[PDB]
């Protein structure tokens, strides 16, 4: 929402197909595209560096190969920052073989080293691979850069990847792979970086017709594929654009975008798909719920898109996308914010299209790249492309601040309350300050600007009544409003207010709310232009002021409120199960009725309370308009959520209760514990010594995904050839295991292999390997089952278990089991056929038990209960 | 019923607060010291309370059916439905739909004219006289017309140069015609015979790409019958090709991002624009295309048939013709045409403001008793047999007074439903009682509306000064709350509601006690923004299609349904477009379940008692065997491969299908002893 549309750079070159496709290069400079800048015989377009120095764009030089034709370089464009790097490309090269030429690409590699030249520049010969056009969509990545191809084969598509000098490799779909044709596997490429390995992107607008996303990785000696998803309609074009975007700042891509220009069911505005990136191959989903669109058919929204970064401040990425079709043909671009993890925000916050005073440009948007700081005034820039000429919007710094507001006077002395007729009015004077400061700041960083600002204020007493209870003395009014300088470092200003002699209502708190902004906006140099608010601006901030009510023509008036409160049923409390927290919360009135009654709780950041709005029906219970403002409040972690009962009074020795809850994240950071309290008063406020809070400290856990699997490369080997009783035929029995949670824990994974059987071994020399993995360490004990008669025991069932045999007990340590870790090992040992007779029947089968745990405290699993943390493997002995 | 109290001042502003909301306009209804509000709840409160029946003003939605005398329209009545349509209320105004027969047919062949299009062109180059002929029976003089294509000129779709561009013909080269891209050989004419040997006259051509680029034909068709002509009554298309298609956005390939226009601009009966123009989106066909009435009918190979039978989903009017290459039981193809062509009767309506929702509904001929739904999909209708639309348009505020059309998609009848924003309510004028109100404001139904200075039920009090002992009466709930539960000061009785110039903070009620503000909120947002629902005195109202505390879950859809359309596959409930997977099954539909053994065991012995005879061991099989189905055919998924009753190695994929226990097997013949 802090797109500039006033003060921007407009580079007008008319070339043809200019500002067709455009990039942010190295910080510096801009780079657009001109495929048919005609150049010779039938040949290049041209390229175009511009600086924000100087608004003008000059020639970049070039060694156009006349081997080269008819290429229209410009076409696809992609830039670096690991060192700064530029890929230009011509996706249409022309070599002739003679019945019939073909469609190869070109490419240059550009920056402060040598102007290299990658397919690389072996001239395709004639005889597959003819009318690849490799190049049409390119993406760098941490291990050499990565181009296109569409026409592989049966126009399958792929992408070739170049080394560092090494020999480059590439990546189809293989043959067996009976579909795909016809698709562009390709035709749009994006990097997919993660705490691991890379991942590439295609995007396949006609798989089918229709149009699927498939995701690449590359494992040691694999480069197999991860995942993908169908098209949702047939012409929808589901694969144009993909944009690997980062909702937070971690650094591991979390989600992916996906184009589809061509899609409709009622309207034809476009539509975009968020998909955000799970790890475990074999399952995807681009149904992270949303998906954004508009409401404008033959929009082709989803047309471009880049991501943008942290423009707002609030931590979380914001992305732009283009969409060249809306109104009448002219052009159009979206902004949305990330929300946590996987997801975005349907609704946009800007939509600057093409009637913002562009006097005359058709489509805009057709492409976009933005994140880099170009202008060099500090925050990220835009670059978006259009037909002629490309734009630069710069973001304009959101700051936000924090404001206190606080009475001198606590309450009225009821001096000036109820007044008298004889001489004056004294009017009281009560003093109101107020003070403001601005406080999250990272992005602008210390100095100029993040400093220095100007700001109206606007105060106002008893606003809704037209009955002013008050006015300032500074104007006589009953509100005022002064200009002043804000900083990071608070601004404290106290006002005076005159209350007359002679009130009638006094029950009602007199009300003080300012409206405030961000005045004139000149800072120094014209290096911030317009800064502004974010999106949760409570401009409109009020602090109440209480009178000392009446409790009679004595009796002093004693405040006196007590309270109490519980968790109805809640057992355990983890992190996962558990989100909503109930609580029901009983209160006291056993001295002079509170009025205004407030009651704050003081929790950790973890949560904070949301609205019950219960009605049908309960119970003997809550029935209770209340209001609640929560705010930060503790040195470093804790909170107060304080909800005054709004509208009516507490007399008497009268008990009520209400039921406040308490949303907690998945991710909530706290202690093994946490604690919480809950302040009780009148709207007279404490008066005096002893506080009466009440808390209580509760164990809390965290929800765990911990399943095990037997791999199925288990040894089911019985057959009759059954002589003699030899040993080794050792059998493998391999377990897998993986933690699909979302947070580091230690485990130990325990096991259950059968041995000793009446001095009988039944296999021997077990052990367990670790492959894959460091050499951890394991543990080894033996015990005695119950020792009932196991002659009739199996006989049942030719199983056996541990209950039977000596069994022998694994315990695998782990010191950090990391979530999406599919740490497996396997064990073996030769087993012996000896203890076959010793049962006297034949077709028996041995099995090995392996479960893991994990410290039962702090930790637990999520679901109820679920048993996939005990696997099972059962082997066969038949042999007759 | 149900009626929530909106700030109510007047008999209007009562209605406005709901469906079930009514007004009583019965004088001497306030007592001594009641809220004027009082007079606006349900109508049978309103009778428990002692007010009238007579004296309850509901003003109710209808509709307006004025029918024409004849001709002017055909089987779309009524012509003119003049609904008067409260907010909130429903208005339903039924729609007569028989057809009747077959009209002036105007038939054009879009062939693709490729090396593999040969023997098509061989057995098809002069069928015209069959044409005809079974356009006999039905319809009586229509028209025949022909448009042949190929794909775009430049590359990367053909070898743009150099000379096989003027010999494109695979290794024959028998003089076929240079590589093009739509041709209009012959326009709408009456004779037949004339019509077949204009076509064999040209021979076929080529391109590389293997999917043709016949959508752009499509549109350069009908886009400018100032040139190519056309009936003003009936016109079918049928596209014809063993190849593929290509869409928009496939043009950036040959360095065009120039989108499609919708107009046809050739100079001798042939297109030499599609060169510098992209492809017409997949969109753009439906809609161009369903505007000039004209409805294609696929008629390609087997290879080809349901890839245009996803096609036949999205846009109207278009049936599926799977035939063999020869293109010889073309001509059976219309048989199949008019069969479903003729049977499905649409009923959509003009794109209308988002302030309106329309529905329809569905009783067609043969048993059908559908209810609730767009369009008017019924496939059992043909010739003479009226079917039966019950059309239900509802508003969501008092709209602004507008029109909008039903059209029937492929028809050129066009209904102009009329529509009257009806919300006032009428009694009354200020020539009765200029007495009451003390002659400072008017009477309408009762009550006073007073002045801009004057207040109160009688417009006796003014906006500047007043207040008295027990008037407060009912100006407090109860007697242990607050005067006019705060943020209210109390006037004559009753309470004015403080004002807050706060964006949506609104204060309300007899001792305002409501706000629309402080209610439970959803994705940072009131009641789940001003788009899916609202917020009033804490609970909040969804707007239609949308449930829940804050509308949290927000849609009465079922995403939850797959392909299969069956929710959530094997298990799992479907709250809130989201599935409730029973075990380890994953999201979003439940299918895969990342973490189940993989239990082959077990299965051996029913493995072997369907394939093979070797005895249902347990008892028999097709009992112990629940998984009931063994396709003979390649499935795959779970390739499974353990041993059988006796040592031999049985080999057998296993492919899981929605619910529970059943699978899909194919055991595979053969054995390993
Ligand atoms: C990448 O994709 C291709 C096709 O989708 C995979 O299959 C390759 O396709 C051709 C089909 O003609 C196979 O036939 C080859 O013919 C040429 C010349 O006639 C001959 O020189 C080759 O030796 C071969 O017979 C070809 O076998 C096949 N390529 C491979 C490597 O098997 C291809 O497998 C995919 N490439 C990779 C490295 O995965
Ligand atoms: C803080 O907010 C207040 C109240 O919102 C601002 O005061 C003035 O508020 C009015 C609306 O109440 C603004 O709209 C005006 O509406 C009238 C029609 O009723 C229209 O004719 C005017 O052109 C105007 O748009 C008004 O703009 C606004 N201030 C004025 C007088 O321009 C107030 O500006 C804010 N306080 C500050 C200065 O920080
Ligand atoms: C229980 O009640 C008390 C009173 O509400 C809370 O203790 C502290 O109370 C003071 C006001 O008396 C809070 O304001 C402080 O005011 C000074 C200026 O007088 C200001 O400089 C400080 O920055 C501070 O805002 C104070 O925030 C609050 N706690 C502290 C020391 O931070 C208390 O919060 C309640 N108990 C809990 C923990 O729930
Ligand atoms: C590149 O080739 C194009 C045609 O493919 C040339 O455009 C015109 O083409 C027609 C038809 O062959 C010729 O008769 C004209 O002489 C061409 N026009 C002009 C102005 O020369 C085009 O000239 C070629 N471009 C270059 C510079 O080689
Ligand atoms: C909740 C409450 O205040 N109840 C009161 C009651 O105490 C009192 O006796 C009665 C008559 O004055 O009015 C009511
Ligand atoms: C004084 O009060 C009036 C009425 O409240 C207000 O409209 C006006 O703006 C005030 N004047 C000044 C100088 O603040
Ligand atoms: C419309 O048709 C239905 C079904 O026959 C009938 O019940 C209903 O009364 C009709 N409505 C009108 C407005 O005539
Ligand atoms: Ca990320
Ligand atoms: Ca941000
Ligand atoms: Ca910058
Ligand atoms: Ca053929």
């Amino acid at each position: 929402f802090n797109l500039d549309t006033e003060e921007l750079t407009a580079f007008r070159v008319d070339s043809a197909g200019f500002g067709d496709s455009v990039v942010q290069y190295a910080n510096s400079w801009v780079v657009v595209g001109a495929p048919q800048k005609i150049t010779a015989a039938n040949q290049t377009g041209g390229l175009y560096q511009c600086g924000y120095s100087t608004g003008a764009c000059e020639p970049i030089g070039l060694q156009v190969p006349p081997e080269a034709v008819n290429m229209s370089l410009g076409l696809s464009l992609a830039s670096t920052t690991s060192p700064s790097q530029l890929l230009a490309c011509g996706p249409t090269v022309h070599h002739e073989c003679g019945r019939n030429m073909y469609l190869t690409g070109l490419c240059f590699l550009l920056g402060p080293t040598q102007l290299t030249q990658r397919l690389p520049v072996s001239r395709q010969e004639c005889p597959e691979l003819e009318m690849a056009q490799e190049g049409f969509s390119a993406v760098f990545t941490p291990d050499g850069p990565v181009l296109g191809a569409v026409g592989s084969f049966t126009w399958s598509g792929g992408a070739f990847l170049y080394p560092p000098n090494m020999s480059p490799t590439f990546i189809n779909m293989s043959q067996e792979n009976v579909d795909m044709r016809d698709s562009y596997l390709g035709y749009s490429t994006e990097l997919a970086l993660w705490k691991g390995v890379q991942s590439l992107v295609l995007g396949a607008p006609r798989y089918q017709h229709t149009g699927k996303a498939v995701i690449f990785t590359q494992v040691s000696r694999q480069w197999r594929m991860k995942a993908e998803v169908t098209g949702t309609q047939i012409g929808s074009y589901f694969g144009a654009s993909l944009c690997s975007v980062d909702v937070d700042s971690d650094g591991s891509t979390d989600l992916v975008l996906i184009g589809a220009p061509h899609y409709y069911e009622q309207t034809r505005g476009g539509q975009v798909s968020v998909c955000p990136l799970p790890r475990g191959w074999r399952r995807w989903w681009c149904d992270a719920v949303l998906y954004g669109e508009q409401g404008h058919p033959w929009g082709r929204f989803g047309a471009a898109l880049t991501v943008l970064g942290d423009v707002n401040g609030d931590k979380l990425t914001d992305v732009v996308i283009g969409a060249p079709g809306e109104e009448e043909n002219r052009g159009a671009v979206y902004l949305f914010h990330g929300v946590l993890g996987p997801s975005i925000s349907p609704s946009h916050s800007q939509r600057i299209a093409g009637s913002q005073l562009s006097s005359r440009l058709q489509y805009f948007g057709q492409a976009l790249s933005g994140g880099q700081d170009l202008t060099q005034d500090g925050l990220v820039d835009l670059a978006v492309g259009a037909r002629g000429q490309v734009l630069l919007l710069r973001t304009r710094p959101v700051l936000w601040v924090g404001v206190s507001m606080q009475f001198i006077p606590a309450e009225i002395p009821r001096s000036a309350f109820e007044c008298r007729e004889q001489v004056v009015s004294e009017q009281t004077l009560v003093q109101s300050n107020i003070c403001l400061y601005i406080d999250k700041r990272s992005k602008n960083l210390l100095g100029s600007r993040d400093l220095q600002s100007s700001v109206t204020l606007d105060l106002a007493l008893d606003p809704g009544r037209l009955s002013p209870r008050a006015t300032f003395q500074e104007t006589k009014n009953r509100s005022l409003s002064r200009v002043r300088v804000l900083g990071l470092k608070a601004h404290c200003e106290n006002f005076n207010l005159l209350l007359p002699s002679c009130v009638e209502d006094s029950v009602t708190p007199i009300t003080l709310r300012l409206n405030f902004t961000l005045v004139g906006k000149p800072l120094l140099a014209f290096r911030n232009l317009r800064p502004m608010l974010a999106a949760d601006a409570q401009r409109y901030f009020t602090a109440s002021l209480p009178f000392e009510k009446n409790c009679g023509a004595d009796h002093i008036c004693q405040d006196n409120l007590g309270i109490s409160f519980s968790f109805p049923g809640l057992k355990s409390l983890l992190v996962g199960s558990n989100l909503e927290l109930n609580a029901e919360v009983m209160v006291w009135n056993d001295g002079e009725d509170s009025y205004g009654t407030t009651i704050t709780f003081s929790h950790p950041a973890g949560l904070s309370y949301r609205y019950v709005a219960e009605g049908q029906k309960q119970g003997q219970l809550r029935s209770l308009h209340l209001t609640c403002d929560s705010a930060p409040v503790g040195s470093q972690g804790t909170w107060s959520t304080s909800c005054r009962i709004n509208h009516l009074i507490f007399r008497g020795g009268a008990q009520i209760t209400f039921l406040a809850t308490f949303d907690v994240s998945p991710k909530a950071v706290l202690g093994d514990r946490l604690l919480l309290t809950a302040n009780v008063s009148s709207e007279n406020n404490t008066p005096r010594t002893s506080k009466t809070t009440f808390q209580l400290e509760l164990p809390v856990k965290y929800a765990v995904y911990t399943v095990v699997s037997s791999h199925e490369q288990f040894t089911k080997y019985l057959n009759f050839s059954e002589s003699e009783e030899k040993e080794s035929h050792v059998a493998m029995h391999r377990y897998q295991v993986n933690n699909l949670g979302q947070r580091d824990l230690p485990v130990s994974i325990n096991f259950w292999v059968p041995v000793e059987l009446n001095q009988e071994a039944v296999w021997m020399d077990v052990e367990v390997s670790h492959p894959q993995n460091p050499s951890l360490r394991c543990s080894s004990e033996k015990i005695a089952p119950p020792a009932s008669d196991f002659l009739a025991h199996i006989q049942k069932n030719p199983v056996l278990d541990c209950s039977i045999a000596g069994c022998l007990r694994f315990r695998c340590d782990v010191p950090s089991f990391s979530v999406q870790e599919e740490l497996d090992f396997t064990l073996k040992g030769n087993l012996s056929f000896g203890w076959v007779r010793q049962i006297l029947q034949k077709k028996v089968s041995v099995v090995s038990v392996a479960e893991i745990t994990f410290d039962t405290s702090v930790y637990s699993q999520l679901p109820g209960q679920e048993a996939f943390m005990r696997a099972q493997t059962t082997t066969v002995l038949e042999k007759y | 019923q149900e009626c929530t109290k909106f700030k109510v001042s007047s008999c209007r502003e009562c209605i406005e607060s709901g469906p079930g909301c009514t007004w009583c306009q019965k004088l001497n209804f306030t007592g001594p010291g009641d809220p004027d509000s009082i007079r606006c709840d349900t109508r049978p409160q309103l009778l428990m309370r002692g007010c009238a029946a007579d004296d309850i003003m509901d003003p109710t939605s209808l509709a307006e059916t004025q029918e024409d005398h004849n001709g002017g329209q055909k089987q779309l009545s009524p012509q003119k439905v003049t609904l008067y349509l409260r907010p909130g209320q429903a208005a339903a105004f039924n729609v007569t739909f028989r057809r009747a027969k077959g009209y002036p047919i105007d038939l054009y062949y879009l062939m693709d004219l490729s090396y593999s299009m040969l023997d098509d062109l061989r057995n098809v180059k002069k069928l015209g006289g069959d044409l005809l002929r079974a356009l006999n029976e039905i319809t009586e003089s229509g028209r025949i017309g022909f448009g042949s294509f190929v794909d775009k000129t430049v590359l990367p779709f053909v070898n743009t140069h150099p000379d096989k561009l003027r010999n494109p013909c695979p290794n024959k080269e028998k003089e076929c015609q240079p590589p093009f891209a739509f041709r209009h050989v012959l326009k709408l004419t009456n004779n037949s015979n004339q019509f077949q040997t204009e076509v064999g006259k040209q021979l076929i051509s080529g391109n590389l790409d293997a999917p043709e680029g016949g959508l752009d034909a499509m549109m350069q068709v009908a886009a400018c019958p100032e040139e190519i002509g056309w009936r003003n009554v009936t016109r079918l298309l049928v596209f014809a090709t063993d190849d593929g298609f290509h869409f928009a956005g496939d043009g950036k390939l040959g360095a065009i991002l120039t989108p499609n226009d919708g107009r046809c601009h050739l100079e001798d009966n042939l297109y030499k624009r599609s060169n510098e123009f992209d492809y017409p989106s997949v969109g753009q066909l439906a809609h161009k295309l369903a505007e000039n009435n004209i409805q294609p009918i696929f008629a390609v190979t087997s290879r080809m048939v349901k890839t245009y039978e996803k096609l036949t989903e999205i846009i109207p009017k278009s049936a599926v013709g799977e035939l063999s290459e020869d293109s010889s039981n073309v001509v059976q193809l219309i048989k199949n045409a008019y069969n479903k062509l003729s049977s499905r009767v649409f009923l959509d309506h003009n794109a209308l403001p988002d302030t309106l929702k329309v529905t329809y509904d569905s009783f067609c001929s043969n048993g059908v008793t559908h209810r609730n739904q767009p369009r008017g999909d019924c496939d059992g209708v043909q010739i003479n047999v009226p079917i039966t639309f019950q059309v239900k348009v509802t508003a969501t505020e008092c709209i602004q007074e507008q029109s909008f059309v039903i059209r029937a998609l492929g028809f050129t009848d066009i209904v102009t439903v009329q529509v009257l924003p009806q919300c006032e309510c009428r009694c009354r004028d200020q020539s009765r009682d200029r007495s009451l109100c003390h002659g400072k404001g008017f009477l309408e139904c009762g009550i006073c509306r007073c002045d801009t200075g004057y207040i109160g039920k009688n417009c006796e009090c003014q906006t500047q000064g007043r207040s008295s002992q027990e008037l407060e009466g009912s100006c407090r709930k109860d007697n242990n709350s607050i005067i006019c539960s705060g943020l209210g000061d109390c006037v004559c009785g009753q309470c004015l509601c403080h004002t807050s110039d706060v964006p949506g903070k609104l204060i309300y009620g007899q001792y305002c006690e409501c706000d629309t503000i402080n209610c439970e909120r959803y994705n940072g947002q009131v009641c789940g923004g001003p788009g899916r629902g609202l917020c009033f005195c804490g609970k909040c109202r969804c707007h239609p299609g949308f449930e829940g505390s804050a509308c949290q879950c927000e849609r009465t859809t079922e995403g939850c349904l797959n392909p299969r359309r069956v929710e959530c596959s094997g298990r799992g409930r479907c709250r809130c477009n989201v599935c409730e997977c029973h075990s380890g099954y994953q999201l979003p539909l439940c299918q895969e379940c990342p973490g189940c053994p993989s239990p082959c065991g077990k299965y051996i012995s029913c493995a072997e008692c369907l394939k093979f005879e070797k005895g249902p061991f347990g008892k028999n099989c097709s009992a112990a065997c629940p998984g009931l189905q063994l396709s003979n055919n390649p499935v795959k998924g779970r390739t499974c491969k353990e041993r059988d009753s006796e040592g031999c190695w049985v080999a057998y994929t296993l492919e899981q299908q929605d619910g529970m226990d059943r699978y899909l097997i194919y055991v595979d013949e053969s054995r390993e002893c």
